[PDB]
């Protein structure tokens, strides 16, 4: 039926529906709007007034104006024909390759798959990035949440991975530009086209694009994630698929939530927070999975709000993580791209278990050495390491070398780097550390280890240095 | 030996204390910021708790 | 029907301001038309603030809210063992229903002084460090405090697995019924976890109460209390249960939220105040009864995950103030590899000895002490580099002891063994060797003793103590083992 | 299987005046220990199957 | 299996009619058959693609230490 | 009057009292209570509605439910019959030893006795605990704060004090285990029974146990403090006794208050603490006294939240305190037991007259040296630790000895330690330090001094150590 | 408009810090709670919404552009400062100016290290 704008305060549209008054989450389409101006019901405030959230923007809405409940959640086109396609939140192709001829629609609430239904045997998704695999190994189906500072090649990295990985992949991928720079999406577009992974004579790209960019109005950004989940479930469950799901950025989901919270007349938790950050998270998270019916290998961009992790939001998030990617600005400041800090960037699935102890141990020595080093830099910060034990000096330097050795060129961003990408299979990875660890290497320059590919390249470089 | 040493120690004390100086500076930001942060959080807590007392 | 039915006055947020229901029982769990349950927290003069256990896309206003007429009880039994349940006591293991068809009130308050008898039993985990240095007893409460997946959980797990041998004992002094509260823990994690237990099949004596990440907030909230009732059950049946609350931290968050949704004010740390009462009361229910109650116990391992080691994190502060000690886990040692990663200089069981076996006491007292200096000798005349043999020994020894307590991820053990190996180092017998070989040795030594000195093991276990003879048995054995390690 | 048994003897190891094996014994004992532990670990037996009842619960 | 007689009489009656048919227990339905075949695949992955109608067998070895 | 539960919003029971009201602070009994639900009146919200405070759990209650005002505030059992009894807030035999055949009831609002009533002089209470007396000389009747944060044998120490003292005097006790772990109260229980200082065969002890554990309505828990006070005042003056009043933990009281404060509508000021923080304390502490007709030597265990005393609450607390024991967790971390903060653990009432100058000076010198020593710390952490200048070494060591000597065995946590606790009456102590001060034992070295009672024992210990 | 009208227009937004502030003020006056940096959050939406409107168009739009030179004025270079983060994550690089050099005179004084154009990776003259 129809409702009246009784109050518009931003995208919180207070609608008095009397005529019906459907449940919450019923999508309403506003009468008097050329736009498919969805408000999705948020509260039944009573008085058969609901608080709705326009997903969309508003304006030009004379109050009282008639809104006709569309009566259900966002139902959105589904089917494989979404691959390639960039659809907006409301599922309309914003690839604008005409429309999409769906198969069905889906309510963009999708739920938690069952505990009993899960198959849950984490297996490394390898990446060929030394630093990654080794330190922050990724698991097939895994949810990796990419904490990372702004612009730190955070995006770059994810992309870079996407190339490396999504190519190799056999399952599909979904790219959800949530709240993303449209621009970056443009850019993205063009690589994808270019790459032909989005091959456009293929709505059967390996990747479906859903974009609900930065520009959207909040609601749209808030909800678009849920949408994305719904899609991927389509591909997994329905189409089998191991999805790689790129989310840039779940933070904006969060953001959106909090932003509305106020307007949702809430007591908005700390910092203004949506307290329903939590519920949101759960409710999302549980949709996220890697069922028996496949994988949503979940690449979740997580902007680290104010790069505070301490920040409840990430704090919560961690619980849901399985692989954590912390890009570390400090490191970034050390110039390094890779900029990760793996004492932070950790993966539940990083285990002597899941990824070998070699990895673990070689790492444990590393993690250790670094950990110690980390301890040291500060005393050293004053003292230098000067009157401080040489073995330490060695080790420190080694730790660092190892650090440097982790620095790895970007093939994608050869423009950016200058440097020409490197990708290193595991063995040479192991080898590398084991060697450096062997001190075998160490008679060498630190910077030799910089921006290497395999250790050879460091060797090569050593010569090239000295 | 000792002469060399004494000047080196002297030197040593020079660098360090400078080093010290910058670090202080850095902290000092962190300071205020957080300093305010407190207040802020707290003010938050006040305002909120004053908009939400029994 | 009438009156003690309501029409949903307003709904949003699973917070049903409910018109009607007025003569309602305080904290009555109510019942939805949807069949969802809710809890009547606030009887306001003109509504009932009802937390809806489920979620409200599934409902709408004016809807009949019917009383259940019950203040919460949860099914109780012990057919929870071998079961993963939700708070309402329903399969989520999805293994058909549970056999726990008794129900028992959650809101039942903690007993008095008198129905207790304090501890004097140990409680064992197989974790050398634990059992030794913060030696724990049963009916207790102790904080597992630490950050994330440090095998965050692992700690509990291995302990539980360890209890397997005790559950393979036929005791009820060590045969320990394990209760795992999962708060906020995504199903996947949980799944793994369940699986872990399954694999260990320690699950058979185990309830796993699971409020994963999912769950509408009260659900996670409730779960502990639930677990609690369920645990009190054993406790009053003389049975010794161990409940792990993992973790109230997430709960509190939710709860605050719950409060906030109750339009109650964010208290300290934006957390409301009687979340203290909340847990405090919750936690008071963990106990070691006296004999009248079968002497039973509910041993509590609450877990709190600090965020950034923040303990002045209000609730941690609280919990600490509750705790009978806390098992502090540090990262560093972890990063160093070293698991234990603990700072025992920050981990305590205030208790110490009630919680022990004389066996353990015999090496551990000294060791603790020794470690104390050892750790200390990192700080006086060292911040990191210097030399002298006397003390170097202490270090060497210390380093060894470190290994010796160093007990990697996954490790259920029996105490005499632990003592056995510990004894070797304590009694200075391997100091020589490098850490690397310790472990190896330890293992080796273990099959050796296991086999051979199974005799001996029999004894030590028996004596609860190592007799001087058994010691001697060690002395040659160890020396020889070492020798054998060569020779 | 089932297999019987001799204890360590370090005196033995060193001496081997068949020179071509001198190293081997030191290593070979340690290979032994691999078996020693491994055998001590496992039991001999699984259970078996009550096919009658499982036939009741298998319709095939 | 059974409760409320007033509905139940008819409802249970229709269920038995199912069993009393052998073009399926009254019918089957494509939808089920599609999922069955899928789910059948997956659980073979769950416990490996050997066929446990047969059991394993092993092989044997030795070497000389000295 | 009669009330109706008009709102139960949590355990805040707002009662609309129907037949009028009862005055403020009136204890109300809910009609339809299996365990009478004492409500404490807090505001007359008006409309003959009061905001009341549940002093029980509010479960099962029908809204509207009928309340009959007890016509007074909380009135509680009082009489000699409380000796060797565990009473709860409402006096109840939570000894679980049947009702207390108390011979008096009292409204638990006891108030501030008059200015004039206050004994202007007290005499240093000697604890015989060297450190204690020395730095914070306690006065009989004094208000002692035991600041100390958590767990550090704190309670143990406290108990031990009780051993040392309460036994030793005709001084009576009130022990209020408020908010404490029911468990610890249990443990504690057994100790008294055991000690026979709770001797039950003659029910009497000399001791009231008042317990209001951390599972009780905060207001109630808050009020258990008043309860004890009310009782003790009775014993103080009326029974004339120096009652020793153990409060564990007044912080939690404050806290209990704060938790409710919100709910009480008070905006619980900074750090969450109730805005009424001042009044709460003020009235309480001012309720507390040692008058002329008796003493409440008031030993208040004070948890130091986060060891932050700058935490407004402790900060306030301090005002009331006249002897402060601030136990230093760092020192505790330095392992000690004496774990105290010493250069903070004071009594403003240390005197060259009253403690005599000897004591006084010794303390001051000592305090000084420790303070000085502290200064030296600054060199050493990064610049040497059996290393730098030497005169300072001399002091360093001396301080260190002093430290060790300051350490004294625990006398019940011998169970844990195996160290038999010790105690040194004042002169041997003063002297003790003077000898050390006199730098006598310099031929002698440190660890011999550790964890001793009198100095000889250290001398002895040296000998044992020379092997 | 210019952008749609093929023009490459340059808008220099000078500087949003004050705006954000202003807005914050607005918010607060609107008695809308904040969080971070005492700001609320949709100053982020603000900025995003603002800046997405800066773009380089295809031909259809005359190829036009609106090139944005936002200015954000740091105050004591707090990258850390959220709002700066905001914009940073929005922008396509940043020109951090370091004071000291300026202060030394050094006209100009850039913090070169930070001065970056991420999306800049090719966008200037072969010559250069």
């Amino acid at each position: 039926t129809t409702g009246r704008i009784v109050a518009v305060i931003g995208a919180v549209v207070d609608v008095q529906f009397d005529e019906g008054l459907p449940p919450i989450l019923n999508a309403l389409e506003v009468q008097g709007r050329e736009t498919r101006l969805v408000l999705e019901v948020a509260q039944h405030l009573g008085e058969s007034t609901v608080r709705t959230i326009a997903m969309d923007g508003t304006e030009g809405l004379v109050r009282g104006q008639k809104v006709l409940d569309s009566g259900a959640p966002i139902r959105i086109p589904v089917g494989p024909e979404t691959l390639g396609r960039i659809m907006n939140v409301i599922g309309e192709p914003i690839d604008e390759r005409g429309p999409i001829k769906t198969k069905q629609f889906a309510a963009i609430h999708a739920e938690a798959p069952e505990f009993v239904e899960m198959s849950v045997e984490q297996e490394i998704l390898v990446t060929g990035i030394k630093v990654v695999d080794l330190l922050a190994p990724y698991a097939k189906g895994g949810k990796i949440g990419l904490f990372g500072g702004a612009g730190v090649g955070k995006t770059v990295l994810i992309m870079e991975l996407i190339n490396n990985v999504a190519k190799a992949h056999g399952g599909y991928s979904v790219f959800a530009g949530v709240g993303e720079r449209t621009r970056e999406g443009n850019d993205l577009y063009h690589e994808m086209i270019e790459s032909g992974v989005i091959n456009l004579k293929d709505a059967t790209s390996k990747v479906a694009l859903v974009y609900g960019q930065m520009n959207e109005p909040p609601g749209a950004r808030a909800r678009v994630a849920l949408t994305g989940l719904t899609v991927a479930e389509y591909f997994r469950d329905q189409e089998g698929q191991d999805v790689l799901l790129f989310i840039d950025n779940i933070f904006r989901f969060t953001q959106a939530g909090s932003e509305v919270s106020a307007l949702l007349g809430r007591i908005p938790s700390a910092v203004g927070y949506q307290p329903t950050l939590a519920t949101d998270m759960g409710t999302m998270q549980e949709r996220i999975t890697t069922t028996k019916k496949g994988s949503i290998t979940s690449v979740q961009a997580i902007y680290v709000p104010a790069d505070d992790l301490t920040d409840p939001a990430p704090a919560t998030t961690f619980a849901h993580l399985d692989a954590t990617t912390v890009l570390s600005r400090a490191i970034a400041e050390l110039g390094i791209y890779p900029a990760v800090d793996p004492l932070d960037s950790t993966s539940r699935i990083m285990d002597p278990n899941i990824v070998g102890s070699e990895h673990y141990d070689v790492a444990r020595g590393v993690q250790k050495i670094l950990q110690d080093y980390k301890s040291l830099q500060d005393i050293i910060a004053i003292l230098g390491m000067d009157e401080l034990s040489e073995e330490d000096k060695l080790t420190v330097s080694r730790a660092r070398k190892i650090q440097r050795f982790l620095s790895q060129p970007f093939q994608v961003a050869e423009v950016f780097t200058g440097h020409l990408g490197k990708l290193v299979p595991l063995k040479e990875t192991i080898k590398g550390f084991q060697q450096i660890l062997a001190g075998e290497y160490d008679h060498l320059p630190e910077q030799a280890f910089y921006m290497v590919g395999p250790i050879e390249e460091a060797v090569a470089k050593a010569d090239k240095l000295a | 030996s000792t002469t060399s040493e004494q000047s080196a120690r002297m030197t040593a004390m020079d660098n360090a204390s400078k080093n010290a100086s910058e670090m202080i500076d850095k902290l000092t930001l962190t300071f205020n910021r957080t300093r305010q942060a407190v207040i802020t959080k707290e003010l938050i807590e006040i305002i909120s708790g004053a908009a939400a007392l029994d | 029907d009438l009156e003690e039915t309501g029409r949903v006055l307003s709904i949003g947020d699973g917070i049903a301001r409910v018109h009607g229901l007025r003569n309602v029982q305080a904290e009555e769990m109510v019942e939805f038309s949807s069949g969802l349950k809710g809890m009547s927290l606030n009887l306001e003069p003109d509504n009932v603030g009802v937390v809806v256990f489920g979620n409200d896309k599934l409902i709408k206003e004016g809807d009949i809210v019917k009383r259940t007429g019950a203040i919460v009880d949860v099914p109780v039994g012990e057919e929870l063992l071998g079961r993963v349940v939700d708070a309402l006591g329903n399969a989520i293991d999805g293994k058909g229903p549970i056999g726990s068809k008794a129900r028992r009130r959650v809101g039942l308050k903690a007993p008095g002084i008198i129905p207790r008898i304090s501890v004097r039993e140990p409680m064992q985990t197989g974790i050398k460090a634990v059992d030794s240095l913060v030696p724990i007893g049963r009916g207790q409460r102790e904080l597992i405090i630490g950050d994330r997946q440090t095998g965050k959980t692992s700690i509990a797990i291995d302990t539980i697995i360890n209890q397997k041998r005790f559950n393979d004992g036929t005791d009820e002094k060590k045969k320990l019924y394990c209760i795992y509260v999962a708060i906020g823990q995504k199903r996947s994690t949980v799944a793994q976890l369940v699986k872990r237990l399954t694999d260990a099949d320690a699950m058979k004596y185990t309830i796993v109460v699971s409020a994963t990440a999912s769950d509408a907030a009260p659900l996670q909230y409730l779960a502990p209390y639930s677990g609690c009732s369920m645990g009190e059950y054993f406790r009053d049946n003389g049975k010794h249960a161990l409940i792990i609350y993992d973790d109230l931290s997430k709960q509190a968050v939710a709860y605050r939220q719950m409060s906030l949704l109750l339009r109650r004010p964010p208290g300290r740390e934006a957390y409301p105040g009687d979340v203290f009462y909340l847990h405090s009361r919750l936690l008071e229910r963990a106990a070691k009864m006296n004999d009248a109650f079968g002497g039973g116990s509910l041993t509590a391992l609450p877990v709190i995950e600090t965020q950034a080691g923040d303990v002045s994190a209000y609730i941690p502060t609280n919990v600490i103030s509750i705790t009978d000690g806390q098992i502090f886990l540090e990262t560093e040692l972890f990063y160093k590899g070293i698991r234990p990663a603990i700072n025992v200089g920050l981990s305590v069981s205030r208790v110490g000895s009630a919680a022990q076996t004389r066996a353990m006491k015999q090496v551990a007292g000294t060791m603790k002490l020794e470690l104390a200096q050892y750790r200390e000798v990192a700080a006086f005349a060292q911040f990191g580099s210097d030399l002298d043999a006397a003390t170097q020994q202490l270090l060497s020894r210390g380093v060894r002891l470190t290994e010796l307590l160093k007990q990697g991820q996954y490790s259920p053990m029996a105490i005499e063994e632990q003592v056995a190996v510990i004894y070797a180092g304590v009694r200075g017998y391997l100091d020589k060797l490098e850490p690397s070989k310790i472990t190896k040795f330890e293992n080796a030594f273990l099959s050796h003793v296991i086999s051979q000195h199974q005799a001996l093991l029999g004894k030590i276990r028996t004596d609860g103590k190592i007799s001087e003879e058994s010691d001697a048995k060690l002395k040659e054995i160890v020396t020889n083992f070492l020798a054998g390690f060569e020779a | 299987r089932k297999l019987a048994l001799k204890t360590i003897d370090w005196v033995a190891f060193g001496e081997i005046i068949p020179r071509n094996q001198k190293a081997v014994a030191n290593s070979l004992k340690s290979w032994n220990e691999t078996l020693t532990s491994r055998l001590a670990t496992l039991p001999e037996k699984p259970p078996a199957i009550d096919w009658a009842y499982y036939k009741a619960n298998v319709a095939k | 299996l059974d409760p409320v007689q007033k509905l139940f009489v008819d409802k249970i009656r229709e269920y038995r009619t199912k069993r009393q048919t052998s073009g399926g227990p009254v019918d089957a339905g494509p939808e089920y058959q599609q999922d069955l075949d899928r789910e059948l695949f997956k659980l073979k992955q769950m416990y490996g693609k050997a066929d446990m109608n047969t059991f394993p067998n092993f092989t044997f070895e030795d070497p000389k230490f000295e």
